[PDB]
This record gives structure tokens, C-alpha cells and sequence, in this order.
């Protein structure tokens, strides 16, 4: 993507991770799991549903449209009127089918923006304190509890207090 | 022992939704909205809670004039829309021209609601002239018949005396009248029925003014007819009078139709059958019950619709690109 | 001591601007800058330095006629958009059907200017008629007059001989004719006024050539009148000659236009009065002033103005989110 | 937004900073004070003002356009009339607020990714002489003066000069 | 040594191409795709293999009415689009209206083929009739002439029998019939030619009835002409029967048109000149070989085109910002 | 750019370097060449073909479109008809230019995107065995042949392979 998260560095996403489209997997000596992040998931939510409101809302509600008759003595406003329908009809068909086809590139961007932003908010609570593994993950200088995974999940991690820690196990 | 880690990753499920973008096609995503509609009920419904007015057989001129071969109506009808079938066998039997035809179907595309009366009655308005004149082109039950709102006016007893006769708009609304003027196709025949050569028809309102003139001449036969009949129509504002004058000629009208005006109505050509259901949009296939603001459908609509686009798919993505490997 | 620090930031002030986006709708900016116009001076102005032509009480059809109830414009007059106001009291004033009258609408929308001159001068074309017809349908002051720009020809001492008159255009630029055809309610108003039964009225140009004939029927009042006039007109081009040949019931005309063409004009009704003020883009409502690309205030615009859209609001942000916390 | 710097790891703005949208807060023995980035802050200037006249400049002056009137006799032709005038309505009222939406994402965006590219300029330019104390700040391992600062600013920040200070404050 | 480097860079090359975004004009680029098309090659070519009909000095009247002063073509063409010169110096010969004349071009502007066929001989359906009525209006090598298609029927012998000559549509396909109604400008020349005073013309189909009745003043002369000769057409339906009946004043049709209908033809005026060449898409100034979506060259456009715009220019870029410095 | 590497970080672009958009230049002592990746240039060539196509596809075909004639006595119709086909004249040409112009941002964006995420992606796979030099460079703390480039170029650069030397280097 456009920001090198989904399907960049981060190569797959999770199937057990079903509460949210983004979040945290955690393994230390209590057991594993995985957690969604819920402030930045709900916040793509409404971005995404005010998105959606915004097309629907734009499109005005299609009022009584039918056709007209005329004799054989006015073929000339037959086509004009023929060719006003088909020009509204062609305008239309290419709105809806273009703004669909920016506005999906724009969503996949924008879910793409998200992930590296979560990665880059964790990378900097962290710092030296953990080792960027790869594929998304970092693996801590020191020993990281349940109390400990949640304060990383939410943004209150204390660097000073396991700093002394992760600087010997780092040597 | 490695080490506790966290790790940042993002959702995906077993869905199979695809959409299109400007960089790549069939994508696979976690979630997405279809926004197009297509599909109908395949009925012809009630449109906000008022059942549409169906001709049957007959076209709108079948209809107006009183084809004797269709169903009569109720003497008042209101409707939503209007609804001809394909096959309309019944429409003009005399054969002729109906003059500004297409106008007044666009006129009727507003109306709301019809009450058939007597404008001049049969057996009141025409002393000194035989009504009783009927033509084998409008036939019913295999016996020749006639405009169930017209009246053949011809002679009695040798003799057509000049007519006069007017009617005043109490209504409280716009009343349609319509007549017919008889072109035969010889002027033996001009004789034999209206005993008069230079005959005329006049109609007259406060804003109509125009004198019909027969015009004699051998003719093909149309419905083994070589005659001609022309059908003309007035929209009589509340309060005003309508006058005929005729001494040959005039299919005078007998029956008139007191309109009322609407909104959202129009004319629609269905093969579709009436059903117990209400919707908010019909369509010349069916009726849509959607929320969504395009469909693909019909461009033809009734109420309030989606709007009509030619697109096979409209699916936006709402979720992520779906990696579950 | 922590040390020296060096900082990156944006900048924020104390502006409530709000725009919408896609995303995310009421975001406060710092800058922004609005593009739909929605102010207007409330007035009628000149366009491009040029005054429009207020008709005053008078329609167009009411003006072109010479209606004797409304005040009578210079001889010559040069306009940039043509103003009635939503009460034109005066029209027609003998009932009767102007044909072509939206048709000759169009015209005058692309007309710069006219010349009132006398075509057929009262007293020198028409020996042997009278001249003097009135009628209390066009009245003025309380008493019966006729059209300013029209002349009622009657019998002369017991006779109406068959007119022949005609005009060659040598104005160098269109003429605008136009004439009554009157039709009166019974045959003997048609002798006591023409003297002839079989009456006719023949018009021709070198592309117009058109025939009249009274219809005589009663009818119903309009504005105290039970006889009708039939309103016409026709572009005589430059150079060419029109010829008017009657024996009765021609409304003969006495001034005629010469028009010019120009760019940019058009009719429009307002309630708004003139100011002496100049523009470049004139509604009905009034005036706007404004190099933004859009406008809410009408869709009808005269000159060079901004898109009408039905938006309430269009702001397009230029500067920052606004975080000024 | 999308690049993480507006409303993300720089959380707010600076009221004090009045000259541009962009710019630099120093702090250091000889005082504090705001100055905005003049090159950055004048591109996204011009960038955006041709943005806007190309929006204006798109839109064709409306000339004269005004109602016709139709005899009784005539309504088809007057719906007709009616329906082309509605028409085209309808699409430039569309078209209008569509492209102030999207283009009003866009810029917000563009700002964002403005702030980012400033801030990781001036990254690659300390290195390891100055610390990320967050929030978009660096914490200079050296003595820093007015002259330094400006050279920080501009993009003649000199590495070797103060790297063995540097080194020995980090030690 | 410094050591081993490794670095990420981009293309870069010496194009000149420049495209213009919202944000900035004028950006040159390494590669880049032009989707205006501005190139024809100025001529006349044949449309998807069939050739175009050119009228040369005629337009649709000119040729239809059968001007003698126009090249006749061959009885039967069949073509793709129609093309009619700038100056089109032979239409209507002798002045008159053309009714319903705009009508009659759209119709053919969906007419694949004709062909010219003696609906009513010369000397075969005329017995009591002269028909060998020229005029200097429509002359040819300087001799007085008339239109190939009709025929002037004047009075023999002192007499102008009542006609009655009928056709029955044979052909399969519908049949185009003109004729005229010839006005003179004074009583004495209707007499002259047609002996009767009360002339009349009637022209009857299954669905055609109408009328015609000569009209008698002086009139301005047109191409030295004071008389006025008005042109009539209709569509015969195949198997349907043409009567035509008059004691005077007709112009009668000679020969007729039997019609084929065809899809994307249309009328459009060239000052190009035929080439022995084909294209997918005709314009009036030229042929256009092209598979962009958007040209540039002209609105009208016959058979498969790129949309027309008014752009000048349309570069969308596909490569890089070019910077080889 | 959006990205900050087309004209940002990497200043210019190599006229050298024919085959691709995007690439490498090494220097090691066997020698020195441009190589595109063709990984990342094939990607973007194919979504850039796919989006040209998608325009031209959007348009449809414009089929026989002719003038019509009135005679004196209908203007209204012909203006009506003058209307439509200018109303129709004046949506496409603005639908043209502006999905142009907007697209070709796009574009150069989604190019510097890919620069970006190319050079990030070299770099965490160097990670502390090379040293970011500017200008989009790589310093080797290790002597690096050509079999070592071509592991570069391609994802399968070994760390732990060269991590020893490149610790003495970095000392
Ligand atoms: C049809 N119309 C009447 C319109 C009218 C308005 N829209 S609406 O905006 F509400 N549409 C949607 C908007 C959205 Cl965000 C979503 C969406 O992805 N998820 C919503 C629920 O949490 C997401 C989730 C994430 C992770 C795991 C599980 C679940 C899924 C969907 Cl499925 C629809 C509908
Ligand atoms: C109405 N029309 C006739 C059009 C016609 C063309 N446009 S125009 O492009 F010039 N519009 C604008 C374009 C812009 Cl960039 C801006 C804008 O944000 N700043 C411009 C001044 O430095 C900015 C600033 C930054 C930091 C501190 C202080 C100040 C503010 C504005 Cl306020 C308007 C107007
Ligand atoms: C005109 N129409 C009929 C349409 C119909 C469809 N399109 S099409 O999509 F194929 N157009 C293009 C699409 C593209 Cl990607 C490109 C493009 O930049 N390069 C393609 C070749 O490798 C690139 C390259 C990179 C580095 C060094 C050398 C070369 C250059 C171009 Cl020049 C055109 C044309
Ligand atoms: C963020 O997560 C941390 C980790 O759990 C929360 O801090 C703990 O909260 C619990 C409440 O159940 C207390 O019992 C612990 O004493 C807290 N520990 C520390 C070190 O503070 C913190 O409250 C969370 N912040 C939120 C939710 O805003
Ligand atoms: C960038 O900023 C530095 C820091 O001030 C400028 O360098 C100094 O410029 C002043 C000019 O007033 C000289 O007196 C100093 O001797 C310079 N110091 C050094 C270390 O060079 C530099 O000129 C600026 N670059 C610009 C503006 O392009
Ligand atoms: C990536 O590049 C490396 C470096 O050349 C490739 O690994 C070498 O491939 C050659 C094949 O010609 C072998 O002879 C070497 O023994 C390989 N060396 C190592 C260390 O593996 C590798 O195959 C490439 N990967 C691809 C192309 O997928
Ligand atoms: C996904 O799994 C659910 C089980 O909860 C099943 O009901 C659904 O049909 C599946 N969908 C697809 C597309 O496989
Ligand atoms: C779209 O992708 C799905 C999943 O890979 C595949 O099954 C389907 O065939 C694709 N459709 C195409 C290539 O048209
Ligand atoms: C119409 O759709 C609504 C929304 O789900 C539904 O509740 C209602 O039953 C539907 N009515 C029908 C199908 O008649
Ligand atoms: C912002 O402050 C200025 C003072 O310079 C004041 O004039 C202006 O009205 C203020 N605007 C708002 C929206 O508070
Ligand atoms: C928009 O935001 C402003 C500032 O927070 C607020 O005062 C206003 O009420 C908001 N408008 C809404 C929520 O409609
Ligand atoms: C119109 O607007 C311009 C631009 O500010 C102004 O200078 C001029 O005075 C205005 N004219 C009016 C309001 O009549
Ligand atoms: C670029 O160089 C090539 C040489 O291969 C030359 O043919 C071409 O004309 C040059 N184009 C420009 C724009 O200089
Ligand atoms: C566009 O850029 C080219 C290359 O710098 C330049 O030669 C040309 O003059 C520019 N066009 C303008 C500024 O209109
Ligand atoms: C039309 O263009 C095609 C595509 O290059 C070409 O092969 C063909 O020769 C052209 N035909 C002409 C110019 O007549």
C-alpha cells in the first residue's frame, strides 16, 4: 500500500483478532492473546461511516422520472428528448462508478495510514527498551507482565521504570 | 528463552467481498457496502398507500373517449400512477386523427383523480336530432356500438336543425370535454346523416375559439371505414362555459370528466400484475425497497427511487485489504 | 540543567472556521476561504454601463400593442435586459388569442433596441374607413380608447371598400408588424361594422403568406366582450415590402418596430426597483458583486456571474486543523 | 491525519508562531522564541493558491440564462425545459460540494505531510547529537547558541563540529 | 577508503514532457500519456466501408424536389452519413414554404438508402391535363425548366378536369411523396391555367388527411416570381394507398423515394472533398484514427468517436518528476 | 513530494539507471552499476496501466452526434437545444481536466511512495551493519561483494552473516 504497512512490512493480518481492524498480540510468561486497540479502531469507524453517509447523502432522492410520447410529426424532440435522458444517464453512470473506484483507493490508504501510525505511536513509547523484530513486532529487553502489555495497548508505558533493566540485558 | 514480545497487526476474516480501485482491480476486502439496488418485488404496488389507476385493455384515447370493448370504470377514480398495458388492442376504432393527443397524456401525467358525469345527457340536450347512430368499427359483443362519452348526432325526420347548446363549469374544477368531428367519405353521405353541404361545428370557450369544416373525399379503408373521425379536447377552467354550435358533423360529447391535480404521478407501460403491497418507488418491472442511492433496474420510476446508472456493481470498501494467509 | 532544545510545530491562532471533509465533518482550520456568494445589493441596476427596459404595469404583449393604461416609452430605446414586474395589470385588453406570443418572446431576448415609427400614418393610409373604432375593454381614464399601436377599420358611410396597402422596410434593420383579425359574436355586428359577409384578410412578405377569415359564433364574456381579436406579427426584413389586403375585420397596424439585435439580454420579472448603480451581473432578487465561482442567491442571472448550486455553504480550507490548546 | 503529525505525536499549535504555518521553537541559554520555516511554510503557500485558482479558474463564468414561457398547449415541451434546467442543477450542485470535500481532505493531508518532512528533516540533519524527547522537541547533547540554531533551521547543521561534545554528554 | 555503498535511487532521463496537477503547473516528467486527440486528416473517407451521399450543389430540398440545375444521381444509393456544402446554391427554385422541412431532414437522417422510382408517369396518369408547365425560377442552361420530381398540371383545351390518381406502396418499404400547391397572385392567372375558381386539393393515406385550398394576392416577387408555390410531403406505409384528388393547383408528384432506415447517420455540412479512403469516425473538417477518449477537433461526429472537449490540452503523467540534474 | 523522498531526502534522479523507475547503484571494489528493482518497478507499472486504463475505460464511446435544424418560428426549441448540447459540452470538459489533474498528484505521489518504501525497506534489513550516509546511501561497516549486493537488491540480506565484522567496524 501506500504507506508500507498493510501488505508491506507487516505481511498478513490476524483471523483471531476479531474485535477490532487493529490491534495487539502479546506473549510473555502469563499466556498470549490478541487485543484490538479500541481508540483508533472506533475512530476509524467514524470516519469510515460519516465517508459512507457523505456518498449516500450527495446522491438526492430520484423523484417521479418518466417517459413522454410524440407523434410521428416530432421526431425532432423525440431525439432531443432522447438525448437529454441519455446524456443525464451517461453523467451519472460515470460519477457513481468514479467515485467509488478514488473513494476505494482512498479507504485501503487510509486503514494503511493507521497501522504504520499504530506501529510508529508503540516504536516511540518503547524506544530502547525493545528490539524491532520485524514483521511488526518487538521483542522487550525485559520481562513484560499483563499489567505491563496493557500499559503498551493503551499509552502509558514507564520507559524510566524498566530502563535500568532493558540496559543489562541489552549490554 | 526468547523474550516477551508485542506485536502490531490488523484484522481479517473469511470474507470474499471484492471491489475495484483506480490502481488495481478484484480486490479482496475484510468488509464493504454494496450501494446498488437490484432487486423488485416483480408486482405493481400501491405507491404511499394509493392504488394506481389500470386501463386494462385500453390506452389513455380508449379510455377517454369510452372504448365500448373495455371494462367500465368507476364513475370516480384516484390514483398515484398510470398504468397501460403492453398490448392496448383497444384504443381510437373510428378511425381518424386525435388532435394534440400526446399533450393531453402529459396533462393527465398531473391529475390525481376523475369524476365521470353527464355533461349533456342523452335524452335532454338533442331534441330534433337521432342519437342512436353506431358504426361497426366500434363493435361490442359482435354487435356495432359507439363511444360510450360520445354521441352521433345525424337527422331527423329529414331535416338537421342548427344546434346550440352550452354547458357552465360547476365543478370547482378543471372539466375535460371531448368531441369528434365526422368526415364522410362522399357527399351522398354528407346528406343522408346532416342534410347539409356547407356544414360547421363551433366550440367556444373563454380561451378556445376554433371552427370545425368537413372535408369530403375518398379515403382507404381503415377498419373497413373509408369515413373519418377527428377527436379534439378543452380544458374548461372552473366557472367558465363551454358552447357548441354545430349543423352537421359534431360527435358531441356526453360524458366529461372533472379532474383533480397531483404531484409524482405519470403514465407507465407495465406487464406486471396488481398486488396486495405498498412501496415508496415503482417501476415499469417492479417495486424497489431501498434505502441505497442507485439502482440498475429501470430508468423509468415512480416516487421516491434510487438513482438509475447502467453499472453492473457499485461496492464500496469499508474494511481492509484481506490477508488471512 | 536538562540542556538546549530545538522544537517542530505548526501554527495555530484563534480563527472558528469550520469546513467539511469526507472523513470528518465541523473541523475548525486556522484558514480558509468561502467560495459560495451569497449577497446581493437588493436593487436593479445597469448592466455594463446599459439601463434595462422597465415595462412598468405593462407585459410585453401589453407594450407591443400599445395597452392605453400604461405609460407610453420614448420613441426610441436602448436596453441590456428587459424587466416586467410580477403584477402586469395590462395585457391584452380585448380578449383574444396572440399567437406566437412565446415565440415572439424569444425574439425580443435577443433585441438591443427599438424605433416606434408610423408604419401606415392614421390619417393619410386609410381613405374611405373609419378609423375612430374604441372599445370599453382597453380603456383609459375612465373612458373606451383602443391600442396605441393599432387601428380599428370600420364602414364609411355605409360601405367598406377592399384596402389595399402596403410598406417597403427601408430602416436598414428588422421591423417588427404586428395586426388584429376581430371576429364578432353575431353576423349582423360583422355587416354593421364591415358591411361584407364573405370577409377576408390577406398578409404577405416575401417568406410570410397567411389568410384570414372571421368566425362568427357567440361565446362567452371575457372582460364585457362576447367578439374576439386574434393578435399577429411578422419580421419584415430589410428591404423587403409586406402588403395588407382586406375587406373587413383587419386591425390594421399604425406603429410598427425597428429593431437591432444584440448579446446577452433576456426577460426576467422583478419585484426589485431601479437604483443608479452599475454591474456586472443582474437577478431578480438583485446585483452581485463577486469574483466567486458560485452563488445560492438565483438561477437566473443576466451578464457575468458565478454558477448557481443549490448549497448552503461550500469553504474550502486552505490553512491548518486549528489546535490552538 | 494521515501522516501522523498533525493532532498525532506533535499534539498542538502554536499560537505564538505568527509569521508561517510551520516553524521551529528554540531553547537556550541566550533565550526562546518562535520562528517559522520560510522555504516550507512559502511552498505550501504557493502549492495551496494555485490549488484554489484551479478550482476557480475550472468554473466558466456564468452568462446570461434566463426562464422561457410556454403556451397551454405546450406543456411537454415546458417539462422538457424544466427537466434539462433541473438537470444540470443538480450535477454542478453535486460536483461543487463533492470537490470541496475532497479536496479539503487533501489538504489537510498535505499539511500533515508537511509538518512530518520538516520534523524528519531536521532528524537526519542532529543524528545522534540531539535526543527525541517526544512531542516533537530534541534535547541537544551540546551547547547550542543563537548561530547554531539558525544552522539547525536552515539545512547547514554541522555534525562533526559538535560530535565529540555530543559524545561525551551522551557517554 | 571510505567502504562499500550501496543507494536507492530513481529513474531519471532527458524527456521534456509537462503535465499540470492541482497543486502545480508545468511539471516535467519521465514518461507521460496524451489522451487528446487533435489530428485528422482533413478529407471526406467512407464510414465503416460505405461511401457518404454528397448532394454537391444541392441541399435536402434542392435534391429532393429534383433541381435541374444539380448533377441527377443514380436511382438508387445507399450511404452512411449525408453531406451537404457550405454554399448550397440550388434548394426550393420556386418561392413558397417548405412544411414541416426540418422534419423531413431528421427523418432522413436515420435513411440508409432510396430509390427513385415514376410513382405517377408522365404520360400515362396526366390524360386531360397539360403537364408541360415550366417557369423561369428553376431554369437549366438558360432555358425555363421545373423540378424533376413533379409536375405543373395546367388546363387542356380550355378545361381542367377533376383528377383522382391513387398509388398503392408496393415496394415493401415506406414510399416519400412531395408534391406542391401552386398560389398565383391575381384571380385571372388561376383562371388561366386551372379554369376553375374554387380549386381545391385533396391528398388522402390511411394516416394522412389533409386539404388545400389556393390563397390569391399580390405578393412581393421573389426570384422574379409573385406567385407561391408551397411543398408538401409524406410517408407512405408499405401496402398503404396515396389518393390524390384536385380540380386545380396541384403540383403532382412525378416520382417518389422508397426508403431504407439505417442507425448512426446523420446530415452534416463539409467543405472537405471526397477521398478514396475509410475511417471508423468522420468529422466535418476531417477523419479521426484514434483509440484516445477525448479530441479536441470538432462537436459533430459521425460512427465511433472520442468525446469531444473543449480542453487544449490532456497529459496524464505515468512516470516520475523528472530531475537529471 | 507527499512522501518526502522524489525531491526531498534524494535529491535527483539517475539518467544512468534505464531500466527501471526505481533501483540501486553499488560501489564495492569489483566494481559499480545501476540495477532497477524489478519487483517494486513491475508493481508500479501495472497499477499505472491498470489507472490509464480505467480513465479511458470510464469513457464510453461517443457515437454519431449531428446539428438538428428550426425554422424562424421555433427558436425556443433551437435555444433549448443550444442549451443542452453546451450543458452537456461544459460538464465533460470540466469532468476531463479535473480527473486529470487530480489523478496526476496521485501519481507522483504513489511514485514517491514507492521510493520511500524501497529505501525503508533496504534499511531494516541493514539495520546497524550500514550506516544511513544521506542522499538515500547505505556505508557497509563490512566488505560487501557482488553475490552481498545482489542479496540487497532481492529481500535475503543476512545479518547475523555479517553482524561480526560489521561490530569491529563500528567499534
Ligand atoms: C447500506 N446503507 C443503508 C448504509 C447507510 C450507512 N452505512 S454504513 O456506514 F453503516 N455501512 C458500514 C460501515 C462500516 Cl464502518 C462497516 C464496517 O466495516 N464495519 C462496522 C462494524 O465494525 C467493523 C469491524 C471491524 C473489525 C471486526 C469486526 C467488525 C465492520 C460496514 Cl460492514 C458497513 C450503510
Ligand atoms: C476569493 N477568491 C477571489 C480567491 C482568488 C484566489 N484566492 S487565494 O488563493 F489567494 N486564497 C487564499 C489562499 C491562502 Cl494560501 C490563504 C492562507 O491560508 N493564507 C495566506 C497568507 O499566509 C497564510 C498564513 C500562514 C501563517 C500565518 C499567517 C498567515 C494564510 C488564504 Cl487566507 C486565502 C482567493
Ligand atoms: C494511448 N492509449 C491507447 C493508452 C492505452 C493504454 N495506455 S498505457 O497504459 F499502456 N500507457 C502507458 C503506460 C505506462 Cl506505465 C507508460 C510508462 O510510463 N512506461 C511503460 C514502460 O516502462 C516505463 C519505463 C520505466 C523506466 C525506464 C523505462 C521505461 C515507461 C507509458 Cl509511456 C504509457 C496507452
Ligand atoms: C493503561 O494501562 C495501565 C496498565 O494496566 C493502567 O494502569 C493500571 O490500572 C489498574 C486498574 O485496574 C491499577 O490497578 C494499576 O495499579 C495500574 N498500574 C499502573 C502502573 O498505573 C492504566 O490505568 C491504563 N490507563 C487508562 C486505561 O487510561
Ligand atoms: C544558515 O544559518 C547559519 C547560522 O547563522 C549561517 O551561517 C552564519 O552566517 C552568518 C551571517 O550573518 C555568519 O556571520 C556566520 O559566520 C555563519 N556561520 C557559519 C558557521 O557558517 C548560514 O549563512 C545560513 N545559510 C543560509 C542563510 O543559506
Ligand atoms: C537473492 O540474491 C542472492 C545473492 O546472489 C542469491 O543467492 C545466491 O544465488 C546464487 C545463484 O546464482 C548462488 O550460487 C549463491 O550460492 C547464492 N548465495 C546465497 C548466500 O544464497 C539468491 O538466490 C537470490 N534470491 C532470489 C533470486 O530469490
Ligand atoms: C464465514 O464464516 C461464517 C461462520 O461464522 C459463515 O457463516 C460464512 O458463510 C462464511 N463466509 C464465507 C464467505 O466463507
Ligand atoms: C478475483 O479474486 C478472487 C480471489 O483470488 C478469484 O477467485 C477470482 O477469480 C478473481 N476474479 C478475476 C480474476 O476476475
Ligand atoms: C423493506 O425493507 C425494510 C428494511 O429491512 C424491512 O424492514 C421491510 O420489511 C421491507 N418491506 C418489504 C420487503 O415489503
Ligand atoms: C481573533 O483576534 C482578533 C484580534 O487581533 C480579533 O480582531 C478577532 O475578532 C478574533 N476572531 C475570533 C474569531 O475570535
Ligand atoms: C462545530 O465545532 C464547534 C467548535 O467545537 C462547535 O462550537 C459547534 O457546535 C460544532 N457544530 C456542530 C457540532 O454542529
Ligand atoms: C465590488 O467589489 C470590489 C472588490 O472589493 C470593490 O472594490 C467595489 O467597490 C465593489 N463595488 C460595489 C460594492 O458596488
Ligand atoms: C532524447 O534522446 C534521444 C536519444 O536516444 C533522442 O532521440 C530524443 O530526441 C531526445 N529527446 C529530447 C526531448 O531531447
Ligand atoms: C515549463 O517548464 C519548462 C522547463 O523548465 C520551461 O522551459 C517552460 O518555459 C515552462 N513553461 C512555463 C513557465 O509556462
Ligand atoms: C490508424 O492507426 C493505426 C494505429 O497505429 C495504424 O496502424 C493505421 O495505419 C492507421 N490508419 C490510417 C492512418 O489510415
Amino acid at each position: 500500500g501506500l504507506f508500507g504497512a498493510i501488505a508491506g512490512f507487516i505481511e498478513g493480518g490476524w483471523t483471531g483478532m476479531i474485535d477490532g481492524w487493529y490491534g495487539y498480540h502479546h506473549q510473555n510468561e502469563q499466556g498470549s492473546g490478541y487485543a484490538a486497540d479500541q481508540k483508533s479502531t472506533q475512530n476509524a469507524i467514524n470516519g469510515i461511516t460519516n465517508k459512507v453517509n457523505t456518498v449516500i447523502e450527495k446522491m438526492n432522492i430520484q423523484f417521479t422520472a418518466v417517459g413522454k410520447e410524440f407523434n410521428k410529426l416530432e421526431k425532432r424532440m423525440e431525439n432531443l428528448n432522447k438525448k437529454v435522458d441519455d446524456g443525464f444517464l451517461d453523467i451519472w453512470t460515470y460519477n457513481a462508478e468514479l467515485l467509488v473506484l478514488l473513494e476505494n483507493e482512498r479507504t485501503l490508504d487510509f486503514h494503511d495510514s493507521n497501522v504504520k501510525n499504530l506501529y510508529e505511536k508503540v516504536k516511540s513509547q518503547l524506544k530502547n527498551n525493545a528490539k524491532e523484530i520485524g514483521n511488526g513486532c518487538f521483542e522487550f529487553y525485559h520481562k513484560c507482565d499483563n499489567e505491563c502489555m496493557e500499559s503498551v495497548r493503551n499509552g502509558t508505558y514507564d520507559y524510566p521504570k524498566y530502563s535500568e533493566e532493558s540496559k543489562l540485558n541489552r549490554e | 528463552a526468547p523474550g516477551d514480545t508485542i506485536c502490531i497487526g490488523y484484522h481479517a476474516n473469511n470474507s470474499t467481498d471484492t471491489v475495484d480501485t483506480v490502481l488495481e482491480k478484484n480486490v479482496t476486502v475484510t468488509h464493504s457496502v454494496n450501494l446498488l439496488e437490484d432487486s423488485h418485488n416483480g408486482k405493481l404496488c400501491r405507491l404511499k398507500g394509493i392504488a394506481p389507476l389500470q386501463l386494462g385493455k385500453c390506452n389513455i384515447a380508449g379510455w377517454l373517449l369510452g372504448n365500448p370493448e373495455c371494462d367500465p370504470l368507476l364513475p370516480v377514480r384516484s390514483w398515484s400512477y398510470i398504468v397501460e398495458t403492453p398490448n392496448s388492442e383497444n384504443g381510437i376504432c373510428y378511425p381518424g386523427d386525435f388532435i394534440d393527443y400526446e399533450e393531453l397524456r402529459e396533462q393527465l401525467s398531473s391529475v390525481s383523480s376523475f369524476e365521470r358525469f353527464e355533461i349533456f345527457p342523452k335524452e335532454s340536450s338533442w331534441p330534433n336530432h337521432n342519437t342512436n347512430g353506431v358504426t361497426a368499427a366500434c363493435s361490442h359483443e359482435g354487435k356495432s356500438s359507439f363511444y360510450r362519452n360520445l354521441l352521433w348526432l345525424t337527422e331527423k325526420e329529414g331535416s338537421y336543425p342548427k344546434l346550440k347548446n352550452s354547458y357552465v363549469n360547476k365543478k370547482g374544477k378543471e372539466v375535460l370535454v371531448l368531441w369528434g368531428i365526422h368526415h364522410p367519405p362522399n357527399s351522398k353521405e354528407q346528406q343522408n346523416l346532416y342534410q347539409n353541404e356547407n356544414a360547421y361545428v363551433s366550440v367556444v370557450t373563454s380561451n378556445y375559439n376554433r371552427r370545425f369544416t368537413p372535408e369530403i373525399a375518398e379515403r382507404p379503408k381503415v377498419r373497413d371505414q373509408a369515413g373519418r373521425m377527428n377527436y379534439y379536447w378543452t380544458l374548461l377552467k372552473p366557472g367558465d362555459t363551454i358552447i357548441f354550435e354545430a349543423n352537421g358533423n359534431l360527435i358531441a360529447p356526453m360524458y366529461a370528466f372533472a379532474l383533480s391535480r397531483g404531484f409524482g404521478s405519470g403514465i407507465i407501460t407495465s406487464n406486471a400484475s396488481m398486488h396486495e403491497c405498498n412501496t415508496k418507488c415503482q417501476t415499469p418491472l417492479g417495486a424497489i425497497n431501498s434505502s441505497l442511492p442507485y439502482q440498475n433496474i429501470h430508468p423509468v420510476t415512480i416516487g421516491e427511487c434510487p438513482k438509475y446508472v447502467r453499472s453492473a456493481k457499485l461496492r464500496m470498501v469499508t474494511g481492509l485489504r484481506n490477508i488471512p494467509s
